[PDB]
RNA sequence: CCUCGA
DNA sequence: TATAATGGGAGCTGTCACGGATGC
DNA sequence: GCATCCGTGAGTCGAGGG
């Protein structure tokens, strides 16, 4: 959908 | 000879790059002085054709 | 109207095969400077100019006219193309 | 000329100041002349006080504001392209909450674009008019769901883009939800996180009948606030991670921020008055001491829930009542614009506190301007509202300030717009004109302000009423909104009154629009007038009750088309509008005080007034407008002249002694005549141009720009290559045309030379060249010339050049050259004419005065108009203006009629008598009797029952003059026609709309880049458009050579076209046509699709329409 | 029409219909290559099973089908007519994957190609049609005499 | 009395008997006839010519 | 000799309907609703209406403004539906050779149902004239022979041997069952209407056939 | 878009046979150009066509004898004339021109009808068929007078309208 | 640079590609000199032609003329100025070539 | 886009 | 080239009829 | 089998103003 909340949850994987 | 049927079908990797008459490397159009063409960019010369005739 | 039109339709089959015909012909006339034309000295289309009647320039009132006297011949496969291209340029040149 | 006024009508108020809409609007936004302390929360500065103060130095906060003096005049700003504005200033004050260092500077935001006194802006020097718009109201509305009967809707609605809209369902099974950015859940979990308990909402809701226990779910009430409110910012954010700070900052702006979610104050009451409760803001709850506390949602929900059960005094609502319509005005929407871009200016102040230097920080370092000033230009320069003004007449300038759209931003996007948005609800009375709206797309969607209505501070319109009392009709005007009236019973302004005491034991009224008729003892209001119903145009057309409503509608509209005449007038019968427009459109000059006349001038009238100070007015002389028609005064006082305040000193345009002068009074016959005027179109005389009816001054501007370029600059001068003194003849030392000469089209208005370039001399030019034995010249002739069917005389010259004083152009251009050109237009065939009430035609032919009908006593008259526009048009009131028209051409008197309130048969049938003696016993004292014709064609009258048998001749022509009819003889045979004719004056103008202007004609011309088609458009010499339909009329025929020369040899086959023009200047027969190149641009633009498009031949081999030439 | 006082012939309206008939759903496949469902034009599946029945094998079984004006055009066999029409990109995603040929029967594909259309003056009913006067008539039947 | 059905009919009738050169030079005629003789005819639109009669 | 009355009756100008509203009563109007209010406007144009009459009118004059102008862009986006669905059909043959035809009927059922009564002579003019008879005709002692072009006259007689009981169904040829490929023979369209004569082969029939059903299309009320 | 192609007010135009147009002088020549250049060639009004184009390229290097060429150009041609919106095949009808002074095109009474056309303001545009085909049919086919009756109903288009109506009657 | 699709790019004309009227001039303009050349000799318009470069696209030395025609590049020199000379000479006589040097 | 005209 | 700095920010929505996937 | 969300269409030609 939104491709920076999508960055954001993955970065917040880590 | 004469037009006749006009067919439409998908366009392989290998019949693109065979249209291709250079690959665009930069994202350049013209350089900021000279106002010409860039090399390996979307205006260039070297692949897309001269600008002036026969020149 | 244009002249006799109605004599015209009666003449074709579909009314668009007459305006082939009377355009190819006015198309020969064109090519041939008129010197090819079936029409009389007498029956030549004039213009009116401010000096006097001359002969009307318009190739279509021309063949509209030839068409109407019955001295032109219309149909399909009469000749071979080239055959009628040569003979007209052999019996009026450009 | 005497002028007599009919009606009986005493109107006690005047007509409101027409452009205050504009005005006043606009000073409370800007409250430019209140010390900055006293100023209130509303404008620019709530803008202000929204954005201000900026946190996380520490803090950057708002003292004041105030507004410079103009950089430059009106005048000056419109010669040199400049916006006209003032300076924005604001003083900041810094402060670090730890340091408690302050510092405080007055920082310098830009320019804000200013009003004129007529309610016009100047934007880059073009005058432009900022558009009201109307929208749905903020507040609580309750409609009747669609879908099921007996189910309800409850919408609240903020200020546009300040907040989403909600709604609230009773869904089917039960349970009350709640819409948010199309979000449906359970109300309760709001309800929980309000700070609701069971109990309370048991004890509130419980009384409705199995509501209640739609909204009973416990899982919500065994969970505190807390957690109700993480519960929703889950339900209202999936992926974002539920922090507890983060979800109360969401559910905060959402709802409880006022620098976010806004109702208008407008909103605001609108709730308040729906839902019996009272406001503390203007958000629907509020942050206090951690918790939020509700404000709007019980009450709505408790309405909705009553609504539904059926519990007396609950309604739904009408959404197109305007009492639920408002108007956002000048002063509104630029707040708006003004709001945002501080909004941007703060972002960067955040972002600005967060880099940089902590310790050194002024307001200064901190505040770029830039966003504000870039939002305040866009909506000034390209925002929908925004739009060029219409100054064709002051009349045009007028009603462009009084119109109302329903589109622009936040409104209604069309094909959106069903009939409802656009019909004329019974609230339109008093308020928005019923008949001036465009015809065709724009129908219902563009309206305008009634004469007399007003935009109360909450933006809603209101119309003024007479209080009566007992049977008493005061003077005391009360203006309503829409929901005052209703509650009223309102009787009609021509109710019959002796004194201030209604006479009618049985009165016309309205009750909440109804009509109904009701006694002196039920009447609590009366209309102002009749004028209160309709627009500023509406209002000008006599005899309104005559005309049907859809040709009241062109005659309204195009009042705002006609162009100022030379020898304009006033029309000879007007409804007594005609001064106020003049004044109020600031058309004309007029006295300030009492006073003498000391100076009068082409230029200038200098007055001297009761103190002794001597005041100069100086007078706009050949001004062009933004539609090109001359702008001028003209003085109308004389020196020593002794004046009053409020006298008339200049006449503006279309301007007649202070009176509205959009036409001329011309002598008409309404009958055939030989197909001249078949179809609507016009026959005119002759007389009317060898007098200068109907002429018109024009000015265009011409505009040409000297660059720096790479191959060297450009120059204005008189040395151009080429040229023969034939051609310099009227060019000046400089170069640029001489002011006083005549231009034609082809004639140089600016010499300017250019260096060629990328030049290859083709072999055929190296030949050329030796043969003649002269050099290529370096430069070549880019010389400004005057268009096809242009021209004029040059009446003006402006030079602006680089390294000049007061002088910066664009980056690279070294000079600028405007050439003004004034044409004096006669009137010619194909020029548009027009009446008041929308009979509307082209002339069609002009006859010498030896051929156009005339009266016995030798007077011809000057248009024919065709009776067959009248019956299906249905506009008579065009035939009662020539009757009275008639009578006062005899008379030598004009006269005033008010709408519904007028002339009427019996007194223009008096006016038409006492005529009839001058026009008759004149002759009957010069020694003439009844001549041949008349009496013929008293015979034919006499067998139409239009005389009666056995009177005298004398008796019968007056029988007929009293039907407006009279003996008319053709001019050609001298034999009388037939019938006895209408003839009288009537009022006649002549529109925008000039055959010069549109006649257009394109052999071959420039093309399109990628297309390689013709361009479009009259000024590009571009050629028609042969669209689908066209093709389609082609193909019908079955004329497949006429459609493929459209396709190819005349647009954008390349080959075929070059070869076509060369055979036709060699008078060969054109060429077989080929591929068009868009094509062949059609065929790679799929191909950059990844789709190959294969031309093939009947054996299904390739064919290759690019010869090769994309081949490797 | 009738009601507005609207005179208008029926065979234009019956033209129309005829247009919004032209397609057919495959009940049972038969012998052919077809599948229950297809749809197809009335004419090809009258063709297709005529073969089959010259051949002696089975007929597809087929039902009419009745589709409006926009589906019906949408659907016909020109893709350029199509893709022209509406729908441009769900039109030239099916064409290109069926690498669709069109045989440019219709008017609008040879507009579109600037060629001369199959109608009136470009008919191939008339427009091969020749012009002679009797003299080249006579002059060129002389030549064909003398072989 | 000739009006548009009457002379509708016969601009079809001489079609269909006399062609359309004929026809077209009867409908110029036709248009020359009645526009000179509209133009004499004295018709006009005076308010008066609105006739309200007594049984409204 | 009334300039109302004479453009009228002429067809020159004018309807009963805006005659009345010049001489009688206005009438009801609609309200915004579409509801009509319960008292009429009682005034002519030649007298004047009152403001409230005026204004109550205004409802209706607006509704029938948006009404023309939302319907021209339906009537259009119509038109270019038809046009692509018909713009192949042309006149390629001149006899497809079918066997087959549909059968005009020249009765239609009463909505009483109590008999079946005579269509209208417009009705079975735009059903019959102009097409070619599929089958032998034989009433009223005349023979109308298959493959005649049904002239003016021809239909005329068809009513009257209707009306005498002759015949109650004529049976033509039609587009409908013209077994031409990419489009219609002669014999199954008839006469071009423009020119009361059989239709050239090459006319771009469907073309026309949409131009003439969409060109009335914002007529229709 | 297109070349040969203008369009102006129309006018109407009881003098003119069913089959004319009245087109006014300055849209003719530019229309017709080349053809206009390659006549003054043919006469002694121009050395060549380049010094006929740079004679007709200025208002006032314009003479008489140029127009009675123009008029020896357009004999028996016909134009199209055509007036938006564009509902059926008579939207677009072909005429013999006549050279009018002034501005406006000037429209047969009998043929607005068909055009939806009356002179309350309306436009039209002007097409120039070029070749010999293309004037043959526009001659033949869609010329105005041999299209008299609706390809919609059969009945009569060109028929007489209100005014001639009301003088035939009356 | 700002967007052509702002359209504002349909205001735009091509610079680049030659107007018909341009064409048919280079037209007229090569078939009048060729018009002209005839009236040389065949050995006087091939040396104009060569040393103007429209045979082969490019202007030829004096020294390749003459080795063409196998003679002293004074001589070809010679002959190119009296060609000039008889072209001057017809020129003004016929007046036909003026029109073109714009 | 807007407004305007048909 | 070195103090430490660690998950965004804009968000008004008054149409309607069609095919088609998505669910209950 | 039947509600629901997504996508795609919704007159032409002009003119001007940008
Ligand atoms: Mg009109
Ligand atoms: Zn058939």
């Amino acid at each position: 959908s939104d491709p920076v909340r999508q960055y954001l949850h993955e970065i917040g994987q880590v | 000879k004469e037009v006749r049927k006009v067919r439409i079908a998908l366009a392989s990797p290998e019949k693109i790059r065979s249209w291709s008459y250079g690959e665009v490397e930069k994202p350049e159009t013209i350089n900021y002085r000279t106002l010409k063409p860039e090399r390996d960019g979307l205006f260039d010369e070297r692949i897309f054709g001269p600008i002036k005739d026969y020149e | 109207a244009e002249p006799g039109i109605d004599k015209l339709f009666g003449m074709v089959d579909s009314k668009y095969r007459l305006t082939v015909v009377v355009a190819k012909r006015a198309q020969q006339l064109l090519r041939h400077g008129f010197k090819n034309t079936v029409l009389e000295p007498e029956e030549r289309p004039k213009m009116q100019t401010l000096e006097g009647l001359f002969d009307d320039p318009n190739a279509v009132t021309w063949a509209m006219k030839e068409l109407l006297t019955g001295r032109l011949v219309f149909g399909e496969n009469l000749v071979p193309e080239d055959r009628l291209q040569k003979e007209m340029e052999r019996l009026y040149p450009v | 000329m005497e002028i007599k006024r009919f009606g009986r009508i005493r109107e006690v108020i005047p007509l409101p100041p027409l452009t205050e809409i504009q005005v006043e609007s606009y000073r409370r936004a800007l409250q430019a002349d209140v010390p900055p302390e006293k100023r209130e929360n509303v404008g620019i500065q709530a803008a202000f006080r929204e954005t201000f103060p900026i946190e996380e130095g520490l803090v950057l906060d708002f003292l004041e504001y105030r507004l410079g003096e103009p950089p430059f005049p009106q005048d000056e700003c419109r010669e040199k392209d400049l916006t006209y504005q003032a300076p924005l200033y604001a003083r900041l004050q810094l402060i670090h909450k730890d340091t408690g260092l302050i510092k405080e500077d007055e920082v310098f935001l830009g320019h804000i674009p200013l009003m004129t006194e007529d309610g016009s802006f100047i934007i880059n020097g073009a005058d432009r008019v900022i558009v009201s718009q109307i929208h749905r109201s903020p507040g609580v509305y309750f409609t009747p769901d669609p879908a099921r009967p007996g189910r309800y809707i409850a919408s609240i609605i903020p200020l546009p883009k300040r907040g989403p809209w909600i709604d609230l369902e009773v869904e089917p099974n039960g349970v009350v939800s709640m819409k948010v950015n199309k979000r449906k859940f359970p109300l309760v979990l709001l309800l929980r996180v309000l700070g609701y308990d069971q109990e309370t909402l048991a004890r509130e809701l419980g009384a409705y009948g199995e509501l209640v226990q739609g909204l009973m779910d416990e899982s919500v009430f065994a969970m505190r606030p807390e957690e109700a409110l993480i519960r929703l910012f889950t339900l209202l954010r999936p992926g974002d991670p539920p922090k507890r700070d983060k979800a109360v900052a969401y559910v905060y702006g959402l709802i409880a921020d006022p620098r976010r979610y806004d109702l208008g104050e407008a909103g605001r009451y609108k709730a308040e008055e729906k839902l019996g409760i009272r406001l503390s803001g203007r958000t629907l709850a509020r942050f206090e001491d951690g918790e939020f506390k509700d404000e709007v949602f019980l009450p709505t929900l408790r309405y909705l829930f009553a609504l539904t059960a059926g519990v007396p005094g609950h309604e739904v609502d009408d959404i197109d009542h305007l009492g639920n319509r408002r108007i956002r005005t000048v002063g509104e929407l630029m707040t708006d614009q003004f709001r945002v871009g501080l909004a941007r200016l703060a972002r960067g102040v955040r972002e600005r506190m967060l880099m940089g230097s902590e310790d050194s920080l002024t307001p200064a370092k901190l505040v770029n301007s830039r966003p504000l000033e870039a939002a305040i230009r866009e909506f000034f320069s390209r925002s929908q509202l925004s739009q060029f003004k219409d100054e064709t007449n002051p009349l045009s300038s007028l009603r462009h300030k009084r119109r109302i759209s329903a589109l622009g931003p936040g409104g209604l996007t069309r094909e959106r717009a069903g009939f409802d948005v656009r019909d004329v609800h019974r609230t339109h009375y008093g308020r928005i004109c019923p008949v001036e709206t465009p015809e065709g797309a724009n129908i219902g969607l563009i309206t305008s302000l009634a004469a007399y209505a007003r935009v109360d501070e909450l933006g809603f319109i209101r119309t003024p009423y007479r209080r009566v009392v007992g049977g008493v009709v005061t003077d005391e005007v009360v203006y309503m909104t829409a929901t005052e009236e209703d509650r009223y019973t309102i009787a009609q302004a021509n109710t019959p009154l002796e004194g201030n005491r209604i006479a009618a034991e049985r009165v016309v009224a309205r009750r909440k629009g109804e009509p109904v008729i009701v006694s002196p003892e039920e009447v609590e209001f009366m209309d102002v007038s009749p004028k209160q119903v309709f627009s500023v145009n509406t209002n000008l057309i006599p005899f309104l009750e005559h005309d049907d409503a859809n040709r009241a509608l062109m005659g309204s509209n195009m009042q705002t088309q006609a162009v100022p005449l030379i020898r304009a007038q006033a029309p000879v019968v007007m409804t007594g509008l005609e001064e106020r427009v003049v004044r109020d459109s600031l058309a004309a000059l007029y006295a300030e005080e009492d006073g003498e006349v000391a100076k009068v001038d082409g230029n200038r009238i200098v007055v001297r007034y009761e103190d002794g100070r001597l005041v100069e007015y100086p007078l706009r002389r050949f001004y062009r407008s933004n539609q090109g028609t001359a702008l001028d005064q003209r003085p109308r006082v004389v020196v020593g002249q002794r004046v009053r305040k409020g006298d008339l000193l200049a006449d503006g345009p279309a301007s007649e002694n202070g009176f509205l002068a959009l036409g001329q009074n011309v002598l008409v016959a309404i009958m055939p005549f030989d197909g001249y005027n078949f179809e609507d179109a016009i026959v005119i005389s002759e007389e009317l141009l060898k007098r200068d009816f109907y002429t018109s001054i024009h000015i265009e501007r011409y505009e040409i720009e000297a660059r720096d370029t790479k191959l060297g600059p450009e120059r204005i001068t008189r040395d151009i290559p080429h040229l023969s003194e034939a051609a310099l003849r009227d060019l000046d030392e400089e170069g640029v045309v001489r002011i006083g000469a005549e231009v034609k089209p082809g004639d140089i208005l600016v010499g300017r030379t250019s260096f060629k370039g990328e030049s290859e001399p083709t072999p055929e030019e190296r030949l050329l060249r030796s043969i003649f034995g002269e050099k290529a010249r370096d430069v070549k002739d880019t010389s400004l010339r005057v268009p096809p069917g242009e021209g004029g005389i040059v009446v003006r010259t402006v030079r602006l050049r680089r390294g000049d004083p007061g002088v910066e152009l664009k980056p690279g251009v070294r000079e600028v050259v405007r050439v003004y050109v004034a044409q004096k237009r006669k009137l010619q065939v194909g020029d548009k004419l027009a009446n008041r009430h929308g009979n509307k035609g082209v002339v069609a032919k002009i006859l010498p005065v030896e051929d156009m009908p005339h009266l016995p006593d030798g007077t011809p008259v000057d248009v024919i108009l065709n009776p067959l526009g009248v019956p299906s048009r249905m506009n008579l009131g065009q035939i009662l203006e020539t009757h009275l028209g008639l009578a006062g051409y005899f008379l030598g008197q004009r006269y005033i009629s008010p709408i519904f309130d007028g002339a009427k048969e019996p007194e223009i049938k008096e006016l038409l008598a006492q005529a009839f003696e001058v026009y008759f016993g004149k002759r009957k004292g010069e020694g003439f009797g009844v001549d041949k014709r008349e009496v013929e064609v008293l015979r034919r009258a006499e067998k139409l029952g239009l005389v009666t048998p056995g009177k005298t001749p004398e008796e019968q022509l007056k029988e007929l003059f009293l039907q407006g009819k009279v003996v008319l003889y053709d001019g050609r045979t001298g034999e009388p026609i037939e019938g006895p004719i209408v003839v009288g004056q009537m009022f006649i103008m002549k529109l925008y709309h000039m055959v010069e202007d549109k006649m257009h004609a394109r052999s071959t011309g420039p093309y399109s880049l990628i297309t390689q088609q013709p361009l479009g458009g009259k000024a590009q010499f571009g050629g028609q458009r042969f669209g689908e339909m066209e093709v389609w009329a082609l193909e019908a025929y079955g004329a497949a050579h006429t459609l493929q020369e459209m396709l190819t040899l005349k647009s954008d086959d390349i080959e075929g076209r070059n070869a076509a023009y060369e055979a036709i200047i060699k008078g060969e027969d054109v060429p077989e046509p080929s591929v068009p190149e868009s094509f062949r641009v059609l065929v790679k633009e799929l191909q950059a699709l990844a789709l190959d498009v294969q031309t093939l031949d009947e054996k299904d081999n390739p064919v290759d329409i690019f010869e090769g030439l994309a081949s490797k | 029409y009738r009601a507005q006082g609207v005179k208008l012939h029926d065979k234009h309206i019956e033209i129309v219909v005829r247009q919004m008939m032209k397609y057919v759903e495959v009940t049972d496949p038969g012998d052919s290559r077809l599948l229950e469902g297809q749809v197809l034009e009335k004419w090809d599946v009258e063709a297709l099973n005529e073969r089959l029945i010259a051949e002696g094998k089975t007929p597809v079984a087929w039902k009419p089908l009745l589709m409006g004006v926009t589906k019906s055009a949408l659907s016909t066999k020109s893709w350029l007519s199509a893709a022209s029409f509406q729908n441009t990109t769900h039109v030239l995603t099916e064409a290109a994957i069926a690498g669709k040929k069109d045989e440019l029967i219709g008017l609008k594909e040879n507009v579109i190609l600037g060629r001369l259309i199959p109608a009136g003056t470009g008919s191939d009913f008339v427009r091969f049609t020749q012009v002679v006067d009797q003299k080249t008539l006579k002059a060129i039947e002389e030549a064909r005499k003398e072989a | 009395p000739q009006e548009k059905n009457s002379l509708k009919d016969l601009v079809y009738q001489a079609f269909l008997r006399l062609g359309m050169e004929k026809t077209a030079r009867l409908l110029d005629a036709l248009k020359y006839y009645g526009f000179t003789f509209s133009t004499t005819s004295g018709i006009t639109i005076g308010i008066d010519d609105a006739v309200i009669p007594e049984e409204k | 000799f009334n300039p109302l009355y004479v453009m009228a009756q002429s067809g020159a100008r004018g309807n009963p309907q805006q005659i009345r509203q010049l001489c009688g009563l206005r009438g009801l109007m609609q309200k915004p609703s579409g509801e009509t209010f319960e008292v009429p406007v009682r005034s002519s144009f030649r007298e004047g209406l009152t403001v409230l009459e005026y204004f109550i009118s205004s409802h209706g004059a607006r509704k029938g403004g948006a009404d023309t102008a939302l319907r021209t862009a339906d009537s259009g986006y119509l038109t270019r539906k038809l046009v692509d669905v018909t713009h192949e059909i042309v006149v390629r043959e001149a006899d497809c050779g079918t066997t087959n035809y549909i059968s005009v009927p020249l009765f239609q059922p009463d909505e009483v149902t109590r008999s079946l009564r005579l269509r209208k002579r417009a009705d079975i003019e735009a059903g019959l004239y102009g097409r070619v008879l599929a089958r032998e005709v034989e009433v009223l002692g005349v023979r109308l022979e298959e493959g005649r072009y049904l002239s003016m006259d021809d239909v005329h007689l068809l009513i009257k041997a209707a009306e005498a009981g002759e015949i109650q169904e004529v049976p033509v040829r039609s587009p409908l069952t013209c077994q031409t490929r990419y489009g219609v023979c002669q014999k199954c369209y008839g006469y071009d209407l423009s020119m009361a004569r059989p239709v050239s082969i090459g006319e771009a029939v469907g073309i026309v056939a949409a131009q003439s059903i969409g060109e009335p299309g914002t007529q229709l009320t | 878009r297109v070349d040969y192609s203008g369009r102006s007010v129309i006018v109407v135009g009881p003098q003119l046979k069913l089959h004319q147009c009245g087109l006014p002088k300055r849209m003719a020549l530019e229309l017709f150009k080349p053809f206009l250049l390659k006549k003054m060639e043919e006469k002694g009004i121009a050395p060549n066509v380049k010094a006929a184009r740079r004679m007709l390229e200025r208002q006032r290097d314009i003479k008489d004898e140029v127009w009675d060429a123009l008029e020896e150009v357009i004999h028996g041609k016909v134009v199209l004339l055509n007036r938006a919106p564009t509902l059926h095949r008579l939207g677009i009808q072909a005429f013999q021109p006549v050279l009018v002074e002034g501005q406006s095109i000037q429209l047969h009474p009998l043929v607005c009808e068909a055009f939806n056309a009356d002179f309350d303001g309306d436009q039209m545009a002007v097409h120039v068929p070029l070749s010999s085909f293309a004037q043959a049919e526009a001659r033949i086919q869609m010329l105005s007078a041999h299209n008299l009756l609706s390809p919609a109903s059969g009945e009569p288009l060109a028929k007489p309208s209100r005014d001639i109506i009301l003088g035939l009657y009356y | 640079p700002v967007s052509l699709e702002t359209f504002y790019g349909d205001f735009i004309p091509d610079e680049h590609l030659p107007s018909p009227v341009d064409a048919a001039t280079q037209s007229l303009l090569s078939e009048e000199l060729e018009k002209a050349l005839s009236k040389l000799s065949e050995r006087e318009a091939m040396v104009l032609k060569l040393r103007k470069g429209l045979i082969d696209g490019r202007e030829h030395t004096l020294e390749e003329v003459g080795a063409f025609f196998g003679v002293t590049r004074e001589r070809i020199r010679q002959i190119e100025n009296k060609a000039l000379r008889k072209l001057k000479y017809h020129e003004s006589r016929t007046r036909k070539l003026r029109d073109f040097l714009d």
